[PDB]
């Protein structure tokens, strides 16, 4: 008898064994060939650089640029530079423009002049900021390129009833590109969580499930009629395994509900994951 | 108009800046040329525009041209070994026949109720187990421990590769220690019969046949085995008794005789290290685990690679055969135990216990009782107990403060001895 | 490659080397790193080290082979990375470097990269 125990597997089968044995003709499917002189040999990134290679690069990069600009002013492709002026330098620049003659007209020019330079600093910033976000969209378009190995985790808990917990688990899974699934028994019945991704992703998520979120905390749930208290203090979480898998057949992260402990397996069964559940 | 453009053209910055616009613009396109041109594909921090400039700067200096111009045998020999294969066949065939018959006999009684009681009892027994004592050995972690066929004595190998033999029940202290000529011990094994011999493999590529003398500490080398270049990870005695098979690192598992100390078979076929060799209880077959994640069966008698098992996406450290003889179990860097039963072949194959986090070192079946329980050890510090029918995890035990290199279990199944990075040897109830 | 030195062990792969050398340099800039043999050997004797990185192709290799036997007594992980020239760069040095020891500060900024990599390395020591 029995079921979660899965004793069902202990029980012996005679026809398979007898049928096998008769077919075998005595001694397995190994030595059937026997009832062989030779023995066989059977066949089959980033570089960094130092402080001094930054200077030299920064200076030899800068030098070429400024000297090239220098000729452009000689050759006359480019405006001759006018003096920079400030509210310090203001007084002693006797460039021909209304210095003592118009006193407040020369206040404005310099004060306006100062702000125009700054405005440029601000502009270079925002323009660069904006460009990257367009550039970001190319990142969005880029499509994964499979990792060879898939890190994974698995978690197991008494209750998931709190919605605030139900919601985070949907976000972060979609936020971090974690493949996987979640299941549980009915509503109040316990369950399991599965997640798979690059090893950096999982670590974030693992931190969330254990150290950030409080599963023992109490919440007042909403029902179809109204709001009621819930005490989950007994509920707890702990990790089972983290490891490595030939392929992750999980296409997307799909939270679901199962009434029994069996279709729950058949759910995972689709993914050849029956084993990940522990009674 | 000419002299104006020439001087501008003669200039280095300008000379570069003209070249920058003829080179394609994508991360991948830019990258491919670099690796082809052998320079570093990527530098510390850089956006692609900075990456692109580097190309130009490299293309300029060498005066290199544009991306345009840029772009199985049968081996004979060893008749004498050939003789042995015959011996194996005579021994193997009889043993297999006996085994199958015995298995069949069990089937007839059924009377499920007794059995299903038995499993429950076993699980309860497993639940209870605890430490008895610790103990010490050395200051290097303990790489191998093994129990004699009478289960009275343990041998413990350090990384330092010195073996002291301890007294099962009490452990206190020991009988006597020896610092063997070798520095880093792979595995240690007892001959199935006499309880007079051991065998030990280690870093030096030399296997040593020990005579364990009575109650004396006068453990005596019987002979050394030569032929191995690299470190030897595992070594086992054929179930028969005559032959020792050795499996090391250079893609050679070597079958050896005890008496003559000769190389009976030099086998090849893995493409990196081979970290374990197991012999299966009828003495018909050896399964080799490897660092290339390919579990590869082998028929000793024909010397034919039989069935390759693929499941492990990291190196396969232990390969534990089952007493029944139709099942094998493997473990690996990936924290998985695969259990493959060869009879099904078409559609039964591998049941994966998800066991442990952080690797697996040594999986052990329970010797007596035909094999039912599994016991395994990873670096998770825990130690596990598994059914061989459901492969449901039953219980776990934590008495170690550090990681566990290897563990062996009492023939009755009233002992469990586990040894550990932490340098103790801990007897489990 | 060339024949990787048989005494080199654990040898990090390609994917771990990127993860390790990156931590090295990340520590260099907080000056939690120590470069070279003697500087590394000093660390273990004091007891501040986290793990040692060594060059696999260090010519001859016997000059650093003492570190492993010292590390095993102080219970400190270690690995070899495949070239010295690469390890030279990560420490911020023009020139080849065969060993390096990250150190301890438990207020550190990078603390969580380190525990990450030691966890990976100790796996290799089977």
């Amino acid at each position: 008898p029995n079921l979660e125990l899965h004793e069902d597997k202990f029980l012996l089968d005679l026809s398979k064994f007898k049928i096998y044995y008769d077919n075998n003709h005595g001694y397995e499917w190994w030595d059937t060939a026997y009832l062989v002189a030779h023995p066989l040999p059977e066949k089959i990134i980033k570089a960094y650089l130092t402080q001094h290679e930054r200077k030299r690069l920064r200076r030899n990069r800068r030098k070429m640029a400024r000297e090239a600009r220098e000729i452009k002013i000689k050759l006359g492709l480019l405006p001759k530079p006018e003096p920079k002026v400030k509210l310090s330098n203001m007084m002693s620049v006797f460039e021909n423009d209304q210095n003592i003659t118009d006193p407040t007209a020369w206040e404005k020019v310099v004060k306006d002049q100062v702000d125009l330079r700054k405005r440029k600093h601000l502009e270079e910033n925002e323009r660069r900021h904006e460009d990257a976000i367009k550039r970001r969209k190319e990142a969005v378009n880029m499509n994964v390129e499979k990792p060879t190995v898939y890190h994974c985790k698995v978690f197991q808990f008494k209750n998931l009833q709190n919605p605030k917990i139900r919601f985070k688990l949907k976000m972060n899974s979609k936020e971090l590109s974690l493949k996987g699934l979640c299941l549980r028994i009915r509503d109040d019945g316990p369950g399991i969580i599965i997640v798979v991704g690059n090893e950096k992703s999982c670590k974030f998520y693992e931190n969330l499930v254990m150290k950030r979120i409080k599963w023992n905390e109490d919440f007042e749930l909403h029902t179809n009629t109204g709001d009621i208290k819930m005490d989950m203090h007994n509920n707890s979480i702990s990790k089972t395994w983290e490891g490595y898998l030939q392929d992750c057949k999980f296409k997307g992260w799909f939270m679901k509900v199962c009434n029994d402990q069996d279709s729950l397996l058949r759910t995972l069964g689709q993914f050849d994951s029956e084993h990940f559940y522990s009674p | 108009n000419e002299s104006t453009a020439d001087i501008l053209k003669q200039l280095p910055h300008e000379r570069l800046q003209a070249v920058l616009e003829k080179i394609p613009e994508e991360d991948l396109e830019v990258r491919r040329l670099l690796s082809i041109l052998k320079k570093p594909e990527v530098v510390e921090n850089e956006d692609v525009q900075q990456r692109r400039i580097r190309l130009a700067e490299i293309l300029m200096v060498d005066e290199i041209d544009l991306e345009n111009i840029n772009n199985d045998f049968f081996t004979p020999a060893t008749s004498e070994l050939i003789f042995a294969r015959r011996f194996l066949i005579n021994y193997s065939l009889e043993r297999s026949r006996k085994r199958l018959q015995k298995e069949m006999e069990r089937h007839q009684k059924f009377n499920t109720r007794q059995e299903l009681l038995s499993r429950r009892t076993e699980l309860q027994r497993m639940a209870n187990l605890e430490l008895a004592g610790s103990q010490l050995v050395s200051t290097k972690p303990i790489s191998a421990v093994s129990l004699s066929t009478d289960d009275m004595v343990v041998a413990t190998g350090s990384w330092a590769g010195d073996l002291q033999v301890l007294n099962s029940q009490t452990l206190q202290p020991l009988t006597q220690k020896l610092d063997s000529h070798v520095g880093k011990i792979g595995a240690i094994d007892w001959h199935p019969d006499s309880n007079n011999q051991m065998i030990s493999c280690a870093e030096d590529g030399l296997i040593k046949n020990f005579q364990y003398s009575n109650e004396e500490g006068g453990l005596r080398l019987l002979g050394d085995l030569v032929g191995h270049e690299r470190r030897i990870s595992d070594v086992k005695y054929h179930p028969s008794g005559k032959f020792i098979g050795s499996a090391s690192h250079d893609m050679t598992w070597r079958l050896w005789d005890a008496s003559t100390h000769q190389e009976l078979l030099l086998q090849e076929g893995h493409d990196k290290g081979v970290f374990s060799l197991s012999f299966q209880c009828d003495g018909s077959l050896v399964c080799s685990g490897g660092m290339d994640s390919l579990s590869m069966l082998w028929d000793i008698r024909s010397g034919s690679k039989v069935m390759t098992l693929a499941g492990h996406s990291k190196p396969i450290y232990t390969v534990a055969w089952s007493p029944n003889g139709y099942q094998v179990a493997t473990g690996g860097g990936d924290g998985i135990i695969n259990v493959w039963d060869i009879r099904k072949r078409d559609e039964g194959q591998l049941n994966q216990i998800l066991a442990h986090r952080n690797i697996v070192t040594q999986v052990r079946f329970s010797k007596e009782d035909g094999g039912k329980k599994l016991v395994s050890c990873g670096y998770d510090n825990l130690i596990n107990v598994y059914s061989s029918d459901t492969w449901l995890k039953m219980g776990s035990l934590a008495g170690h403060t550090d990681k566990i290199i290897s563990l062996d279990i009492s023939n009755n199944s009233h002992f469990l001895v586990s040894g550990g990075w932490d340098r103790s040897i801990k007897l489990w109830n | 490659m060339s024949a990787p030195n048989p005494k080199a062990f654990p040898l990090a792969d390609a994917a771990l080397t990127q993860q390790i050398l990156d931590v090295v340099q990340q520590a260099a800039n907080l000056r939690q790193l120590k470069k070279g043999a003697n500087e590394a050997t000093k660390t273990l004797n004091r007891g501040i080290s986290e793990f040692i990185i060594m060059a696999a192709d260090c010519e001859p290799i016997e000059i650093l082979l003492h570190l492993p036997l010292l590390c095993e007594d102080k219970n400190v992980p270690y690995v070899f990375v495949p070239s010295r020239v690469a390890l030279g760069r990560a420490c911020g040095v023009s020139r080849p470097v065969i060993a390096a020891s990250i150190t301890t500060n438990d207020a550190s900024a990078i603390k969580t990269q380190i525990y990450a990599v030691k966890d990976k390395i100790e796996t290799l020591l089977i």
